[PDB]
């Protein structure tokens, strides 16, 4: 069983609760135990020294907020005495001043760490379907003894990338909502925007073929997982609004610094092609908003990107092949017949006629 | 309905009658200059027994006038063909026929 | 009992010896001679297998290896069947006086350097790690060859896979093996009185003890001849992110036999006949912990102290007093 | 049920059966069992017809049938495989070879069986088959 | 289309063309295959044969359209038969022989003997006139003998001027020289074509004992191991069509010997020593008998038969497949791992050849020679429900089903269902369906096919665990009677004791979890009634399914018994729920071992029977009995006898009503014969009851 935070889109994301199972492979599972001290921060964590926790996919800290309740709120709020917190192996309330990194104190596999406030004194324990909330309390039950895994290196670093990329995301989707209602100024972010997709797209990138076996499917392994951890703390559905509320004007905001529309709807349909060419339990979850991808595929300017899109996720997933149906194969049909010959047309319809194994008649 | 050119007569009498199988050799085409079926491609000479109202309307009309080695050219009208429907995957909706029928013997 | 009056009768019944008509016989004599004359002797061939590959460019038995060994680093959640590494495991290990008898053993060793130059421990070292927790036929002739292989104690073939998992530095063996030792079995406590009501009427216990025979043979062969490195890498696991100590965990499946054992014996503790199914069933049982004994020797024997404070730490000691109450009502 | 006891009542059934679904109509009992030779009471009759919408089908037609041949099967094997042994045709075996032609193969049970064969059989010693009829088949 | 070779935007359009026509027509659409025929068009695809000088692209392109549009369905077709081996016992298999005439040569094995069934094709033709359901059919026409001598033309040529390493070769690379004419040469011989001349004429190509022993690419000998493997296979259809030969002249003199022994043991004139011959003479069925024989012939005149064949079955291109795989592995280190593993199965076939005649054992089956056209019919039925597994389809699926359902095959020889594998492959289709009537048809046929022989049953008891998974279908529904998967799980147990037996507590935690799932309904009675079958099942309950199941109903079984009295005004799935609870509570804990022996657990489990339903039934028993009516009386009957000393009998003295309507019937009709089974076993206000008896007694006079 694990500590989490709730999904995406319920809040905004501040409540507390728990949950096992497979929801610790995921990313919103992720706490980041800051310090008070700057200098040697990185000492060895001991017994009873302050720590403070932070959500590493939102950007929030475990601020005991003893008014109302343990919520989650920013830097600007959190302070010391709500949230700075220790760990001991008893749940009993009997250092602080060392340079180094210290004497080695906890461990990850062999240790049952009692967290206990310092303000309040209050003991971190469950409440009695299973999203099994977590409430501070003067006593506690017998159960609190929370063991440590820490995680990866590679998934903390995924995990910041999450957070950077949607704070990057909203300023942009608040950008177009607030130049797309009225005319105009208000600052909206473009080369940071095609710096950081360029970025994700080189992150995304698949392994290559001249390279040893072992080491390309480390390389897929890690691929996999890093799409895995965009899938479900959503980027696929924060892109795909993004692409909406891109797709309206054909080139309101400054046209010198709004001239590179065009390569970034280009780097998000690349990027979307990004986030599902390998696992077919994303494009499983995405294959709700095909008629979505179908509609915009006459666009005569983005094309490519849909179309790439539209293959990379009928190719890996036959539950994505029965959603389809007559309008949008006569509407790739009359794709073929507006943009001369493609080849990708054809190979998008052979995969459409067949799944892995099983061919579909009527289709 | 049908319109027929003769391309090579036979003897004119001995025309089929009700009852009998024809062997022809149909190789017929689309208005447009494009072909879509061929008794000639397969080898095999086409059989049908008139009176049973196997085949389409106009071929069965054409059938009746043509004799013991006639070639002709069975011009269908479009209502007379497959139809509004068409044929689901060869011939399409409202599409006239060219036929090119050389009948050759009776059964 | 019940059943056994209407088999008696089905057996008067059953009068015709071979009106049939003229091909049920046919059919019967082709499964019987299916079952009890093609099952014979063919394997000469396994070692002229085995010099007719090792022959040089890569070797084709190196290739073989290789292929299997790219099938097992790649991901599919979930290993095949693959029926053609379940021939090739078991011809892989059916493949492996006094100065003949050090000339036997010079042979042995021989045909195992005739694999493990191959890389033949490293696919073993693999297809256990890839398999997560599964005791499929698959892990079964994986352990099979890894047995086969470590036959005598080698002490290359050891110090190889320990330079492996060193490098390529895998929690998933570990949890694997703690995994696999998660199920491998239990005795019983009552499929087999089930299974014996069933005979009564309609005329296994250990359906797989042998998978388990072969994981703790497995990780005795890995100790014996006293690694103190490798025996102190089964408990503490240093360079990898988690470590599973698998001698606590060997630990747990013998409180576990120990405990069916005893519950087998509290239910034969008054009928005092023991019947054949009864001595053919405890005896499997007394092997497996006869095997899991002899690892816990192979853990400690090299006194590796660190190994034994871990150990007498664990529950060894419920086991031994129960072992104790078995034995002298037993004996 | 043999080769040509199925092969006869499946062309019984399908020369009766006329629609090609594999059900006839609920009066052919009488008629496909007296095509068969069989005309037992109406009560029987009337069992089987409601042992099986009101359209008779294939399935327990060949069970039922099934039953009422192995009844007969019973009779005339229960007869057969005691006239095996016992040369002089009476029934009356001894309790001797009651023990010899017990202890047959397939079952090869222990003295558990022949026990419960000579605990009651009626020895006095020639035994009778109905006795063991009577006992054995419940 | 040969000035193309240098337009490559204009080639790589139209190969792409060429692999949406051979993609469309995958697995069997013949009502598009026609279509296409009328778009490439036959003598169009025999001048793409032929041309040395079309792209590599097109030329793979007009091969891979050629046999997805005439060939592959049948190809397919027979790939699916080439591991059953079923045989008729006719004089033409019994003239097979092993062995070319007493030399010590293999058969060379184009050999046109190959008795077997093997499913005959049919290709229809795409004419395009008069509405004849011909455009549905089997597959288009093409000529046959042709492409033939083509096929055999072009290996010949194309052999004898690359072992020359001409740097010609047609498609520029050796690749779509070779690779697209082996493998439409592969699926020409797959389908019977190439009679016996032909066949010795491609093997003195390949054998010479040539093309086997160039130097190849990697994916043309990758469709040559796929060719040998083949070689290999037909290899095995000899030698077992062979075994069948020699088995139809050991039989016949064994079932000689055997009724010889009968005859003089039957005249025992001396004594045993016969009575262990009346022993063998009446073991358990033929199969014991068969195993005996051979047993000891294991361990007469006849045994030399049998230990001379085997010998003839020892089993030369053997040694050459087990030679050249080794050579290819040697010298030229393989990359595109498919090719070393295709390679070394063929390295191990050749060795563990006993080991393939101990799988292919059990799929071969003998028939004799009147049921022929009729396993022609059913075997055609399989091969399309075969081939419906890869996918108006559900159509197909039916009539299928029901046309298998009426043959005498399916009843004479319940063991070549199991051979085929049928079941498992109607439960596949099924299971595809599911995450209709379709659903209906296949459970009623599954349940249809566990009541055929009682060892079937069996055969369909190793899916249970899975068939549970899915039995939440069965709901409200008129076909849900006899067409649940539930209904599947629960006529795989009916009978059997065995069966009952060897079932575990983790599939009635299955069961018992959906039923805490209807905290609420009519699915309730549903998994009851499969628990029902669970725990009984011949009138003795069997115990250690009956403890278990009251365990984890006593968990939350789930006032009530007023509360069945409750709803008559209300609506029928709430009493036959209760009444389903009261039986399937009412099913355990019998009185042998109850009141010859104080077995500890059985009285236990007694008195948590007797701690619910306290007792207070008898109005849930009363008020029916003028008054549904027929069947929830009757199981509170099975509740009280078995569960619950004349007096308490003497208070419950009625059946006045039912014995009244003996005219007036028309359920009442259906309950009159209900109680006649029902109250006898309560024979174990007298004066009343004995003229109510006798009254019923007049009504049956």
């Amino acid at each position: 069983e694990c500590l989490t935070v709730p999904s995406g889109e319920h809040e905004q994301r501040r409540t507390v609760h728990y949950e096992g199972g497979a929801v610790s492979v995921h990313a919103r599972s992720l706490w980041r135990l800051e310090t008070l001290r700057v200098a040697w921060s990185g000492s060895h964590i001991r017994w009873g020294q302050p720590f403070r926790l932070r959500h590493v996919t939102t950007g929030k800290y475990l601020s005991l907020m003893e008014d109302k309740s343990l919520l989650l709120m920013d830097k600007e709020k959190a302070d010391v005495k709500s949230t700075a917190f220790t760990f001991r192996s008893s749940k009993e309330k009997l250092r602080k001043e060392v340079d180094g990194m210290g004497t080695s104190e906890i461990k990850y596999g062999d240790s049952v760490c009692f967290i206990q406030h310092i303000g309040t004194g209050l003991w971190l324990t469950y409440q009695s379907s299973i999203q099994r909330k977590a409430i501070m309390h003067h006593e506690g039950h017998m159960d609190d003894g929370l063991n440590l895994s820490r995680s990866q290196h590679e998934e903390s670093r995924t995990a910041r990338v999450i957070r950077s990329t949607v704070f990057l995301f909203n300023r942009f989707i608040r950008g177009l909502d607030a130049l797309s209602k009225k005319a105009k100024t208000v600052d909206l972010p473009i080369e940071s925007v095609s710096l950081s997709l360029q970025d994700l797209i080189g992150y995304f990138h698949p392994p290559d073929e001249h390279l040893e076996h072992e080491d390309k499917q480390n390389r897929l392994r890690a691929l996999k997982n890093r799409q895995n951890l965009f899938q479900e703390e959503g980027m696929i559905n924060l892109v795909l609004e993004c692409i909406d509320r891109l797709h309206v004007y054909s080139s309101v905001a400054g046209r010198e610094a709004g001239e590179s529309w065009k390569s970034i709807l280009n780097s998000l349909y690349e990027l979307l092609a990004a986030l599902i060419r390998g696992n077919r339990k994303n494009c499983a979850q995405f294959s709700g908003s095909l008629d979505w991808l179908i509609s915009r595929l006459e666009r005569l300017e983005a094309s490519s990107g849909i179309l790439e899109v539209l293959h990379c996720v009928l190719v890996e997933s036959p539950e994505a092949l029965n959603i389809i149906k007559e309008g949008h194969i006569k509407s790739i049909i009359s794709l073929l017949d507006k943009h001369g010959r493609n080849h990708k047309v054809l190979d998008v319809l052979c995969s459409l006629c067949v799944c892995h194994g099983v061919a579909v008649r009527s289709n | 309905g049908v319109e027929i050119e003769t391309i090579s007569p036979g003897d004119g009498r001995t025309f089929p009658k009700k009852g009998q199988t024809c062997v022809v050799h149909y190789t017929g085409m689309l208005q447009n200059g494009k072909k879509f079926d061929s008794s000639r491609d397969r080898n095999k000479p086409f059989k049908f027994r008139i009176g049973k109202q196997e085949v389409i309307k106009g071929f069965e009309e054409g059938a009746a006038q043509m004799s013991l080695g006639q070639r002709a050219k069975l011009t269908c009208t479009p209502d007379v063909a497959y139809g509004a429907t068409g044929h689901p995957g060869v011939i399409p909706p409202n599409a006239t026929l060219i036929f090119d029928v050389e009948l050759l013997n009776l059964e | 009992s019940k059943q056994r009056k209407r088999a008696v009768v089905a057996c008067f019944r059953m009068a015709p010896l071979y009106n049939l008509p003229r091909h049920r016989a046919v059919n019967l004599f082709l499964q019987g001679y299916e079952k009890s004359w093609i099952e014979t002797e063919e394997h000469y061939f396994e070692d002229k297998l085995i010099e007719d590959l090792a022959k040089p460019r890569v070797d084709p038995l190196h290739q073989l290896i290789l292929l299997f060994s790219r099938t097992a680093l790649t991901e599919k959640c979930k290993l095949e069947e693959d029926f053609l590494y379940m021939a090739y495991a078991d011809i892989m290990a059916k493949s492996c006086s006094f100065e003949e008898k050090e000339m036997e053993k010079q042979k042995l060793l021989y045909q195992q350097a005739r694999l493990h130059d191959r890389g033949a421990a490293e696919m073993v070292l693999q297809t256990i790690s890839a398999s997560k927790g599964e005791t499929g036929p698959m892990v079964a002739a994986t352990l099979k060859l890894g047995i086969a292989i470590l036959n005598g104690g080698n002490s290359t073939v050891q110090q190889k896979m320990l330079e492996y998992l060193k490098e390529k530095k895998d929690v998933g063996f570990f949890q694997s093996l703690a995994g696999l030792m998660q199920s491998c079995s239990v005795l019983d406590l009552n499929a087999f009185e089930r299974q014996n009501k069933a005979e009564g009427l309609g005329m296994k216990v250990l359906q797989d003890d042998e998978f388990t025979c072969d994981l703790f043979r497995f990780l005795q062969l890995l100790c014996e001849g006293h690694n103190s490195d490798f025996q102190n890498y089964l408990r503490t696991q240093t360079g990898n992110n988690t470590t599973v100590n698998i001698i606590i965990s060997t630990v747990d499946y013998l409180l576990r036999v120990q405990e069916s054992i005893s519950d087998f014996y509290w239910y034969y503790s008054g009928k005092d006949v023991i019947d054949e199914q009864g001595q053919r069933n405890f005896s499997k049982a007394i092997q497996v912990a006869k095997q899991v004994f002899n690892t816990l020797t192979e853990y400690i024997q090299g006194p590796c102290t660190g190994n034994q404070q871990s150990l007498a730490h664990s529950r060894l000691w419920d086991a031994v007093v129960g072992f104790l109450h078995v034995f002298a009502h037993m004996q | 049920l043999t080769e040509e006891q199925i092969a006869e009542f499946k062309e019984a059934f399908s020369l009766f059966d006329k629609d090609g679904d594999g059900t006839i109509t609920t009066k052919e009992l009488g008629t496909v069992m007296r095509s068969l030779g069989q005309n037992p009471t109406e009560a029987e009759l009337q069992d089987m017809i409601n042992e099986v919408n009101g359209t008779i089908d294939f399935p327990e037609f060949l069970t039922m049938m099934a039953r009422k041949m192995k009844d007969t099967d019973s009779e005339e094997e229960i007869r057969e495989a005691f006239r095996v042994f016992d040369k002089d045709g009476n029934g009356y075996i001894s309790a001797a070879e009651l023990r010899h032609v017990m202890t047959n193969l397939g079952e090869k049970l222990t003295d558990e069986e022949v026990d419960e064969m000579i605990r009651e059989a009626d020895i006095d010693g020639q035994v009778n088959y109905e006795e063991f009829v009577q006992m054995m088949t419940a | 289309i040969l000035e193309l070779t240098e337009q490559e935007e204009l080639l790589k359009f139209h190969y792409h063309t060429l692999r949406l026509y051979s993609a469309v027509c995958a697995l069997g659409n013949h009502r598009v295959a026609h279509a296409l025929c009328s778009h490439v068009d036959e003598p169009q695809l025999l001048y793409a044969i032929e041309n040395k000088y079309m792209p590599g692209l097109l030329r793979a392109g007009y091969y891979d359209l050629l046999i997805d549009i005439h060939l592959s369905s049948y190809a397919t077709a027979r790939l699916m038969m080439n591991n059953e081996f079923i045989v008729p016992m006719t004089e033409e298999t019994k003239s097979i022989t092993l062995f070319p005439d007493e030399n010590k040569k293999h058969g060379l094995p184009g050999i046109g003997l190959s008795t077997s069934l093997r499913p005959r094709m049919q290709f229809s033709s795409p004419s395009f006139v008069s509405i004849n359901n011909e455009c549905y059919q089997y597959s288009p026409e093409f000529p046959l003998d042709i492409l033939k001598a083509k096929t055999i033309q072009m290996l010949t040529e194309a052999v004898q001027e690359g072992s020359l390493h001409a740097r010609d070769p047609v498609g520029g690379t050796t690749e779509f020289l070779f690779v697209p004419l082996i493998k439409l040469f592969y699926t020409l011989l797959i389908m019977g074509i190439f009679h016996n001349e032909d066949l010795k004429h491609i093997l003195q190509l390949i054998e010479p004992s040539g093309l086997l022993q160039m130097k190849l690419p990697e994916p043309v000998k990758l469709q040559m191991c796929l060719l040998l493997q083949y070689l290999c296979d037909c290899q095995v259809r000899h030698r077992i069509e062979a075994i069948v030969a020699f088995s139809d002249d050991f039989v016949a003199k064994l079932q000689d010997n055997q009724r010889f022994r009968y005859n003089e043991v039957m005249q025992a004139l001396n004594m045993e020593c016969p009575c262990p011959e009346e022993i063998r003479d009446q073991l358990l069925d033929f199969h014991e008998d068969l195993m005996t024989h051979c047993g000891i012939e294991l361990d007469l005149t006849i045994r030399g038969r049998l230990l001379s064949l085997v010998e003839k079955v020892t089993y030369t291109l053997q040694q050459l497949i087990s030679e050249t795989m080794v050579r290819w592995a040697q010298e030229s280190v393989i990359e595109d791992p498919e090719l070393v593993r295709a390679m070394f199965v063929l390295l191990h076939r050749q060795y563990d050849g006993i080991g393939g005649l101990v799988r292919a054992l059990p799929k071969t089956y003998t028939i004799n020679g009147v049921s022929v056209e009729d396993t022609i019919n059913l075997l055609a039925s399989l091969g399309q429900i075969r081939s419906l597994l890869s996918v108006e389809e559900e159509k197909l699926m039916i009539r299928g089903l029901g046309d298998i359902m009426n043959n005498k095959v399916f009843y004479q020889h319940p063991n070549l269902m199991r051979a085929l594998g049928m079941h498992e492959t109607v439960m596949e289709v099924m299971v595809n369906v599911l995450g209709p009537k379709m659903v209906a048809n296949c459970c009623r046929f599954l349940c249809y096919f566990c009541r055929i022989s009682r060892q079937n049953q069996k055969a369909m008891f190793d899916h249970l665990s899975y068939l549970l998974e899915n039995s939440s279908v069965g709901l409200a529904s008129p076909a849900m009677r006899g067409s649940t998967p539930l209904d599947v799980a629960a006529a795989s147990v009916m009978d059997n004791n065995e069966l009952a037996l060897a079932l575990r507590e983790p599939d009635l935690e299955k069961v018992v979890r959906y039923l805490a799932g209807c905290g609420l309904p009519v699915e309730g009675e549903r998994y009851l009634d499969f628990l029902r079958f669970a725990v009984f099942c011949n009138g003795e309950s069997v115990e250690e399914n009956a403890n278990v199941v009251v365990r984890l109903l006593i968990r939350r079984p789930e006032g009530l018994l007023a509360a069945m009295e409750e709803a008559i005004k209300i609506g029928n799935a709430i009493m036959t729920f209760y009444a389903a609870l009261i039986d399937l509570l009412g099913r355990c804990a019998p009185e042998m071992h109850l009141i010859h022996a104080a077995k500890g657990e059985a009285i236990r489990i007694r008195s948590i029977l007797r701690s619910l339903i306290p007792l207070g039934d008898l109005v849930g028993v009363i008020s029916i009995a003028f008054q549904f009516c027929p069947d929830h009386k009757a199981a509170m009957v099975l509740f009280l006898d078995r569960v619950y000393v004349q007096d308490f009998l003497l208070h419950l003295l009625g059946f006045l009503p039912d014995l009244r309507a003996a005219a007036s019937l028309t359920d009442m009709a259906l309950a009159l014969n209900r109680y006649l089974c029902t109250a006898v076993l309560p024979l174990l206000a007298g004066t009343e009851h004995h003229a109510s008896l006798i009254d019923s007694l007049l009504h049956t006079v």
